[PDB]
RNA sequence: CGGUGAAAUGCGCAGAUACCGGGAGGAACGCCGAUGGCGAAGGCAGCCACCUGGUCCACCCGUGACGCUGAGGCGCGAAAGCGUGGGGAGCAAACCGGAUUAGAUACCCGGGUAGUCCACGCCCUAAACGAUGCGCGCUAGGUCUCUGGGUCUCCUGGGGGCCGAAGC
């Protein structure tokens, strides 16, 4: 999970792409809580956030396939 | 919206005694601050159809009290509407 | 009045003298709409996910402003008129909401 | 809003003996006071005491139940099989001392509130008076 | 090329299709998104800011029963549909053609006007459904879940689900 290999990060700072790329799938879309291994509340958050990175063009909207 | 600052303010202006914050005065008075707001936000937006439901509600909420005040005593009641400015 | 976090994003392929130049604009525009400046990062040049504008790069700018609520909105509508001037983004300031801590 | 008291009560007794609970909480009032009064002293429960719940005035009624049965489902026979307000409040019903009610050819009984109180019927024709006939219960 | 069970109608040597770059415009808003949240209902999902309603929790501070319901009235009221004007990418009644078939005024295919988007005004219906009027009290629990307070491996308040005592 995402959360257990990461530590102490805010959840509103749209601007650190560091984190964030890693809440993102191998194409752009947003990783399912399953993944992420976050809460209710946490999940709702990143939603908005990366919306907001994404505008920023700091965070894709969406990527290619790769292995091959 | 309103503030902090304002609503005391409005508080202080009408209750019955300094360190009072629930008394039908006050309770009036108050409404009628949220409705006139309410009002000045309905002239625009009409098409706020939401909103005006809680208007209602508060115009409602504001006349049960009135009525009260008819009902004990009508010396407040009258003294009252003039220092709102209602159904003089 | 509100706290804002002022998300300005310029042409990447800016010189020395035409960066300052916009800079001073959004400076002189602040103070005529209010915002008093609590502090600015300048991250600068950072890559984008993807293309703006064509140009695969940027300058970053960020602003938490205290200025007067009825005129945020105007406060961009003046920002967004630089052909320079790419993105904008207005946020208010919230308290930071920590996580897996 | 509560609509009307005794009814209330009434209720939570019935409501708790189908239950089997021991004793029952419920808001007190000289009144309901004087209706539980009765039931105590006709048997239909043990008895009650004034209590207060968290700064509130309550009366604990004291629930009073039959021995255990044999056979399957040993749920005791209750003491207090019917209960039921007569009079209820938008549909009163006051009744005339010849118009006194027998109840369960006399098993059960009857609680009205006459000028010269609460009573049950066999109390109020020997009193020879009658009123709002608050409840059936046997 | 497209499209089908197959096919054809259509579009392409004025050069389509597939591919790169640029520009216009309308509509809608992937992932997150749930068996979730909100609202009186109808209904509501890109992001931001302003304006605005409701609601929940804690403290228990203030008023002092000021409450419930609610004929008629007033407002809200999906979709379609009507008026004036604007807008028109995609979809598409009617309508034009294509194939299917004993036949097809259909189901399939290619086009296509109203309409569908916006503003103002009208219409006001509905499987407008929990097919379950509104408010207050009382009657074993278990479990999943949204959300708030707490001395937070447990307690306590509010909401959404599934199983279930008594009862029906």
């Amino acid at each position: 999970k995402v959360k257990a290999t990461l530590g102490e990060f805010d959840l509103r700072d749209y601007r650190n792409v560091e984190v964030l790329k890693r809440f993102l799938s191998e194409t752009g879309k947003i990783l399912p809580r399953r993944r992420t291994g976050l809460s209710g509340k946490e999940q709702r958050i990143l939603a908005k956030t990366i919306k907001r990175a994404r505008i920023l063009g700091l965070l894709p909207f969406t990527e290619k396939l790769v292995r091959k | 919206p309103i503030t902090k600052e304002e609503k005391q303010k409005v508080i202080q202006e009408f209750a019955r005694f300094p360190g009072d914050t629930g008394s039908t005065e006050v309770q009036v008075a108050l409404l009628t601050l949220r409705i006139n707001r309410l009002s000045e936000h309905l002239k625009v937006h009409k098409k706020d159809h939401h909103s005006h439901r809680g208007l209602l509600m508060m115009v409602g909420q504001r006349r049960r009290l009135l009525r009260y005040l008819q009902r004990e005593d009508p010396e407040r009641y009258r003294a009252l509407i003039e220092k709102l400015g209602i159904r003089g | 009045m509100r706290r804002y976090e002022v998300n300005i994003v310029l042409n990447p392929n800016l010189d020395q003298s035409q960066l300052a130049l916009e800079k001073e604009i959004i400076q002189r525009a602040l103070e005529n709409y209010g915002a008093r400046v609590e502090k600015v990062e300048e991250l600068g040049l950072r890559r984008l996910a993807y293309p703006i504008a064509k140009d695969p790069q940027g300058y970053f700018l960020w602003y938490q402003v205290e200025m007067p609520e009825d005129r945020v909105n105007d406060l961009a509508r003046e920002l967004r008129i630089r052909d320079n001037v790419r993105r904008v983004m207005v946020v208010k300031s919230q308290e930071p909401f920590l996580a897996n801590a | 809003m509560l609509t009307d008291p005794i009814a209330d009560m009434l209720t939570r007794i019935r409501n708790a003996t189908r239950v089997y609970k021991e004793s029952t909480d419920v808001p007190a009032s000289r009144f309901k006071e004087e209706i539980l009064r009765i039931l105590a002293r006709e048997g239909f429960i043990k008895g009650y005491e004034r209590v207060d719940v968290d700064g509130k005035p309550y009366l604990r009624v004291y629930l009073k139940y039959g021995p255990r049965r044999q056979g399957p489902d040993p749920r005791p026979e209750q003491v207090i099989h019917h209960i039921r307000r007569i009079s209820k409040p938008g549909r009163r019903v006051y009744v005339g001392v010849k118009e006194i009610p027998r109840v369960r050819r006399g098993l059960g009984i009857a609680i009205l509130s006459t000028s010269k109180g609460v009573l049950t019927d066999r109390e109020a024709r020997k009193l020879g008076v009658g009123g709002e006939l608050i409840c059936e219960v046997w």
